[PDB]
């Protein structure tokens, strides 16, 4: 996900 | 009882939040005077971004005018309008 | 169009207010870690007492525990519990 915008949870389980 | 991760993350993420600001921060020329109240509630960008390389900054601003008392040593009380900057929208941008 | 004195005065007077706090301010020993979020929302004393010599202090506290992620670009992420102090009551007290 774009680092500049508020994330959903999948943005974090793609870390 | 434990706050869930996504709740924390969403609540702290960069946004305009009511912040109690000391009038002298905004009006540093006036430190030898006394204001009542001495601090004012403003909407200001706060919280955090997804990366320590980004910062939470205003992308829309406006003025708010408030009725504030000011007194200089040995003078009488004045009261009047004082204007302060508010943050209406915030975004995370490179530092 | 102008916020009235008393409204400013009440709204800025010493009370507990939602404050966005960087985790390293609370856990400075932990700067070897990248936390996500990097800041947390906490009820904390803020505002003014309007009477230098009077200060806005916590008079009651509790803890709150939150799920925070700790990451390492090499390693996989962990999610852990971190506890923080909250201010439940604030009062204007002689410095
Ligand atoms: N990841």
């Amino acid at each position: 996900c774009d680092i500049h915008v508020l994330w959903e949870w999948e943005c974090f389980e793609k870390l | 009882e434990v706050v869930k991760f996504m709740d924390v993350y969403q609540r702290s993420y960069c946004h305009p939040i009511e912040t109690l600001v000391d009038i002298f921060q905004e009006y540093p020329d006036e430190i030898e005077y006394i204001f009542k109240p001495s601090c004012v509630p403003l909407m200001r960008c706060g919280g955090c971004c997804n990366d320590e390389g980004l910062e939470c900054v205003p992308t829309e601003e406006s003025n708010i005018t408030m009725q504030i008392m000011r007194i200089k040593p040995h003078q009488g009380q004045h009261i009047g309008e004082m204007s302060f900057l508010q943050h209406n929208k915030c975004e995370c941008r490179p530092k």
